[PDB]
RNA sequence: GAUGUUAGGAGGGCAAAUCCGCCGAAUUUAAGCAUAUAAUUAAGCGGAAGAAAAGAAAAUAACUAUGAUUCCUUUAGUAACGGCGAGUGAACAAGGACCAGCUCAAACGGUUAAUCCUUCGUUUGGUGCAAACCUUUCGACGGAAUUGUCGUUGAAUUAUUCCAUGAAUGCCUUUAAUUUGAGCAAAGUGAGCAGGAAUGCUUCCCCAUAGAGGGUGAAAGGCCCAUAGUUCUUUUUAAUUUAUUCAUUGGAAUUUUUCAUGUCGAGUCGUGUUCUUUGAGAUUGGAGCACUAAUACGUGUGAUACAUUUCACAUAAAGCUAAAUAUAUGUAGGAGACCGAUAGCAAACAAGUACCGUGAGGGAAAGAUGAAAUAGUACUCAGGAAUGAGCAAUUAAAUAGUACCUGAAAUCGUUAAGAUGGAACGGAUUAAGAGAGAAAACAAGUAAAGAGGGGAAU
RNA sequence: ACGGACCAAGGAGUCUAGCAAAUGUGCAAGUGUAUAUGAUUCUUUAAACAUUUUACGCAUAAUUAAUGUAAUAUGUCUAUUGUAGAUUUGUGCCCCACUUUGCAUACAAUACCGGUAAGCAA
RNA sequence: AUUUCACUCAUAUUAAAUAAAAUAACUCCAAGUGGGCCAUUUUUGGUAAGCAGAACUGGCGAUGAGGGAUGCUCCUAACGC
RNA sequence: UUACCGAUACCAAGCCAUAAAAAGAAGAAAAAAUUUUUUUUUAGAAUCUUUUUAUGAGUAGAAAAUCGUGGGGUUUGUGUUGAAGCGAAAUACGUGAGUUUUCGUGGAACAUCUCCCUAGUGCAGAUCUUGGUGGAAGUAGCAACUAUUCAAAUGAGAACUUUGAAGACUGAAGUGGAGAAGGGUUUCUUGUCAACUGUGAUUGAACAAGAGUUAGCCGCUCCUAAGGGAUAGCU
RNA sequence: AGCACAGUCUUAACGAUGGAUGUCUUGGUUCCUACAGCGAUGAAGGCCGCAGCAAAAUGCGAUACGCAAUGAAAAUUGCAGUGACUGAAUCAUCAGAAUGCUGAAUGUAAACUACACCAAUUCCCUGGGAAUAGUGGUACUCCUACAGAAA
């Protein structure tokens, strides 16, 4: 090395020409999967190819405020919507047995979403114009004239898409309604100082509760 | 790019001290003209180029989207001044206004005879003449690489 | 052009033209027909055959006529009755005319042609 | 870009710009950072002083999401809200802006800068600096702790 | 148990680019070198598919929490490892592609193995000319299996809808898509010049939803194949002709009253030690040996060993699984700011051929007449013949005659000119000769005659 | 002292990764739209076009081994102080000396932030 | 000691002379170099050396031109046609 | 003591370039004919224009400005009335890489300097690689195996094909018959001489067309040895 | 009809040798796309053959440079001969038929065209005539049923 330069650390000391790859076929495969999903959606028969997903908070403390699509609703969410999972997988509803609803807000943010999805169901007959009431909480089925008049409108995909969340960053309050005496920094320091003994207290509380 | 094992696919024999020959590698064996000839190398016959072309060259470039829209706007503006388009190579001495606009019925009818007729009636007969007789076989090695003709833009 | 299934590559179709089998060479043998034949048969170009009669309108013999006598698709050439050329040794041979340089004026019928004309009709 | 290269302008100079006596040998001083502490020691001491050795404990696995904490100073607090909102806030003394910096993506508020004198501001921040608190309270605002 | 020239079946080998196991270096770097690095690579052994492998938490987090696997952007050259030297180096969260989840182990049917397989004959109807193929179930026999197959994922008890049918009756129409093979597909072979020969140059017409290419005696949108565009045919896949009854027969799924809180993978986990591997560090995984568990209130993680004890998550030691992903292989297509025969694959060709080595292996050189040889040199003379010459001969051309497009330089021949006493060439300056030269190197205009070319004027 | 008998053809600082400097360009406390997504774009098209109202990279804050802490300070929309200093204003639209402003920058002075000392320390 | 106000020390040849003194000062990036040798004067070791080792200055290297017949270093003098 | 000769140094002048400087964003001059014609010019490109002064070595090294090549967009051209290339040349241009023309050959493509993009882009050397060719040089040399001669035939052609005569050799451990490995048609007949047969050659183991190898008794095949492979296992 | 000394060197014109240059390109290279195995029903690979005149390459397998069938559709030609005047000449497709010896090679061997054992086998007409030393089967391991012997 020489002159004033950053000391090299280039991890290139093995046979790397074998590992080098270049993505010449990026837009080509983007097109191929575009036509793949278009063919799937055209062939399935008008049913949307997307599946409904829960709107759920992101983990950790970095992404506490953000929310995103999750892997399937919970059993209690489906029960509150009135659907057994084992029959709700049929209507494009994702379900997982691993998530647990840890808050009433999480429960109630997915229940009405499931109800909104259920409000748009249009069942189809199976036995050559022999429409039936349905099973397992799936909504009712429609007849010849009904299917002939609904099968040709604009499909709704916004509900399938991630729920846009509008949070009012710009908001304000009355000047006289402020708690002028609060000490946020002192509160933070006191909480950090007192963290150990509260853990002690919770430990002893639960030891008592074990009895 | 060139084939990866181009030129270097043989045996590396460089017995070249005391043999009164250059220390360049030689292919081994006998019974052929190839035996004893200069093997792979920068300067040898059939020895591979000194820096073989690789597919991971920086073929494309990343252009800022803002750069691109600035350039598009600038070219649109340049298309609206008579001197610039005249100097670029278009023969527009007969047309009236340089930001030329036609009614929406231009899209309606789909015969190229009437399209070129509309062009000449608007006053680009000499321009379409330039375009039609600019067609000719291009010079150089490219015309056997599926790149025969060379056409003036209109 | 717009059909990406088939190629427009110079070598790719030069190989096809020069190594085409006899069946495709027969279709390549097609030549324009005269105005009267065009009106009569509603077509524009037909392949030639041995007992056919043709007019050549290109080359050193661009005015002669005559029925063809023999064709061969290996050399992409046809031969008419009275275009004989003298050779060095001292015998008469036939000059080869490319079918693209000739136009037909008459056609014949047979147990095959009686159906080729019905096909073209 | 080859025609702009320096080697092209010295095509017939024999030495190719690499000296006649010194020549251009392959790795005449070692490969990479070979000569640290031995013969490139002068370069290391002159341009990368604290390179050798090690200091501090070991954080066995970091999990940077735990300590992620974007910061913002007090003088930028009036910058988040738009100009029209700021104008309609500064004129009326009966109304004060409430800013949730965690919405904008900031977690701690430091006190570098100067706040506009006699405009109360309520700030909802995950963490607060002592002097930031002091500036806000002096200007007449109040700090809100959120999580 | 052994045995079958018993009946019916499989495995072997080839092929590897991607993929899955095992085994496993050194060159190199550290400017030496031993740990380290190269590298969990090269070589070697074995094993599959169109993808493989991984895959349904004994997971992550510590948050307002997430929810199989895989891959992409990022985390991040970061945490960390390392003669802490050279160097090496993840994981979580986040944004996306894709997204399917499931079954074996115990309970019960014991007022009935309720299961599984083999063989032999019959029929329930069908698309194919045919061959064959899709469906069909009355069985009977022989077995396997209680050393455990199937039914059940709780069971009985109430409250709703499905799933099959046998038979008869009526019924195989019509739009879009997708896809293979087929056809049809505009306009000049108009003057004239020079041409061996236009596709060239002027000039007069056009067709274009076709001005992509290729061929044709030179550069063709209008000569040919075709290309645009359309018309049938082919596989399935969305919409779409037709249900009516008769019948009991069985089963399933959704929701009320009780039990029973059940089961939950053992030489396995784990620990000690050794080796290896890893970023994993009082050990990340694996393996060898020794010891060897608990039973869900458990044990397993929560990245520093330990004791006591909380919390969170998951429920190991059994198994299956399509997608997104990779493809220096083969095959078939399409392209390129790539190479243009010492280049490009070694091979544009009779190329892994000729040839070399006992062998493992090594491995070339070599394209071009002409538009047309359906124009490849006829005839004569001289020669034994090769050949040469012509008053002869094909071609536009033979100094294009098959070592044939062009035909450089090295080197050599002829002719001409010049120089020449142990170098030759040369620098600078002329002089003498020999070549070629008029674009400044004199003469614009002027009047006449001779041939033309234009512009304005009716 | 070494290579060169002659001629033809080929013949050697390049490509990628990463960093810095220099210069140009765009935007600017922001900047880059990453993977991906849609579109009657889809010989030419593997490129152009666009991103239903916080992904990430770098910068916007540093310092400490680290719990962590984190830049005048509310007397005020004057925004630290000097000595030089570019520009501006006048008085004696172009020469001169005085005041008027004080860019950049240099040399310093100050405060304030993180760490370490020293004093006190509920 | 610092700061602010006064007065004022040639500033119209310049707080001594001279000066193709701003061709200055500073910053960034980077090449080559890191075997030297010779001459005058001085000098160490050596009998001495065209020997070995040092100081100043100038040259050779890196540079030709006229001269010393001849000569990398001597004298004159350095170089566009 | 004078005079003279004598540098690429010195002095005067011209020109090139480098550096610096002064300055700059539209109107008629002359000549020749004879008031009227003709002749030339009549300018304004900021990395530009005019003018001025000083200066000019250079290895390693660094920069700028230029000159070329393959290919790509843009522009606009040359080609069968002959393009590229090639040989010779030019009252040609530049300072120079080079550029441009002439003649001949050539017989089908070529350039773009308008501007820019791109690179496998510039050779005198590397005991460089491949191919071709020289002086050496009609030279070294065609030297073991004692030795040939006369006449004839064939043939275009005979020291080295055949025949006859002679003189000789191998000479009892043979250039003699059969021998095996190895070779593979070299064997035979006929024909033939482009190359080979290091001289000639009509010869031939060369070239070309045909043909030729007959087993119950000769061998293999059978047996077993040194030993090899495999089975049972065992790693 | 005669004249040049010779040799060596230089220049020019025309040639010889040589195969550069330029222009060509049914080739290569790179990328993209799509499909993906073959084999005891005998694979890949290796031999041996096959045309009228036939060496190699290509193609084919005793039906041997090709048979049948389907689509196009009349030539193969070097001579010969062959063909319609469309299953006929030639292409293309290729599903039927056939596919020599080997080779995992698998009856025992192998520098053998050697040697076994069991059905002697096969064809003809739909109970009679022939060719024959001439056709199939027989590896090892394993799986599922079967058998007769055993402790």
């Amino acid at each position: 090395v020489a002159h004033n330069n950053v000391l090299p650390n280039v991890h290139l000391h093995k046979w790397w020409q074998r590992h080098v790859r270049v993505n010449f076929s990026k837009n080509i495969k983007k097109k191929k999967r575009r036509l793949l999903r278009e063919k799937r959606r055209k062939a399935n028969g008008g049913t949307p190819i997307e599946k409904l997903h829960p709107i759920v908070h992101c983990p950790t403390q970095r992404y506490n405020f953000r929310t995103r699509l999750g892997k399937g609703f919970t059993f209690e969410e489906l029960k509150g919507a009135g659907l057994t999972p084992r029959a709700a997988q049929t209507i494009g509803i994702c379900y997982d047995k691993r998530r647990k609803n840890r808050s009433e807000e999480s429960l109630t943010k997915n229940v009405e979403r499931l109800l909104k999805y259920k409000n748009s169901l249009v069942m189809i007959p199976l036995k050559k114009n022999k429409a039936k009431k349905g099973i397992g909480g799936i909504p009712a089925d429609a007849d010849k004239n009904t299917i002939k008049e609904f099968r040709n409108k604009k499909p709704l995909l916004s509900i399938f898409k991630k729920e846009k969340n509008t949070k009012p960053f710009y908001e304000t309050i009355e000047v006289s309604k402020i708690d002028k005496e609060f000490l946020a920094y002192k509160t933070l320091r006191r909480a950090k100082l007192a963290e150990r003994r509260k853990n002690r207290r919770q430990q002893k509380k639960d030891i008592k509760f074990k009895s | 790019a060139v084939k990866l094992g181009a030129g270097y696919e043989t045996s590396a024999e460089s017995w070249g001290t005391g043999r009164a020959v250059a220390r360049i590698p030689r292919v081994p064996g006998g019974g052929t003209h190839r035996a004893g000839q200069g093997a792979f190398g920068n300067m040898c016959r059939g020895g591979g180029m000194f820096n073989p072309t690789k597919i991971w060259r920086r073929w494309g470039r990343k252009v800022n989207l803002k750069e691109k829209r600035y350039a598009v706007c600038s070219s649109i503006a340049a298309s609206g001044v008579t001197s610039l388009v005249l100097a670029r190579g278009h023969r527009i001495s007969h047309l009236k206004e340089v930001p030329l606009v036609v009614s929406n019925d231009i899209e309606s009818l789909s015969k190229t005879k009437e399209a070129v007729n509309f062009l000449v009636s608007l006053g680009l007969k000499d321009e379409v003449n330039r375009l039609v007789k600019s067609k000719k076989i291009r010079a150089g090695k490219g015309k056997m690489r599926n790149r025969k003709y060379k056409i003036r833009n209109g | 052009k717009f059909n990406k299934q088939k190629s427009s590559s110079r070598r790719k179709m030069r190989k096809a033209h020069f190594t085409a089998p006899a069946g495709l060479r027969r279709k390549i043998m097609s030549s324009k027909l005269s105005k009267e034949l065009r009106l009569k048969y509603k077509t524009r170009s037909l392949p030639v055959r041995k007992d056919d009669e043709v007019l050549i309108c290109r080359g050193h013999n661009h005015g002669r006529e005559g029925k063809v006598v023999k064709i061969n698709r290996k050399r992409y050439k046809i031969y008419v009755e009275r275009v004989t050329r003298e050779k060095v040794n001292g015998e008469s041979t036939f000059i080869g005319i490319h079918p693209s340089n000739v136009v037909l004026t008459k056609l014949k019928v047979d147990k095959n042609r009686k159906k080729i004309l019905d096909r073209k009709a | 870009a080859t025609r702009f290269k320096k080697n092209r302008k010295k095509r017939g100079h024999v030495s190719a710009g690499h000296g006649r006596v010194g020549k251009h040998r392959k790795h005449p001083g070692g490969r990479g950072k070979a000569g640290g502490l031995h013969h490139m020691r002068i370069n290391f001491d002159k341009y990368h002083p604290g390179y050798f050795g090690k200091v501090g404990m070991r954080h066995l696995n970091l999990l940077k999401n735990r300590t992620y904490c974007p910061t913002i100073n007090v003088d930028k607090l009036w910058g988040l809200l738009p100009e029209e909102k700021k104008k309609e806030f500064s004129e009326n003394k009966d109304i004060a802006p409430v800013i949730d910096v965690t919405r904008k993506g900031y977690f701690k508020v430091l006190g570098n800068g100067k706040l506009k004198h006699n405009q109360p501001i309520v700030v909802k921040a995950r963490y607060f600096s002592s002097v930031a608190e002091k500036k806000i309270k002096a200007v007449g605002g109040q700090c809100i702790l959120v999580a």
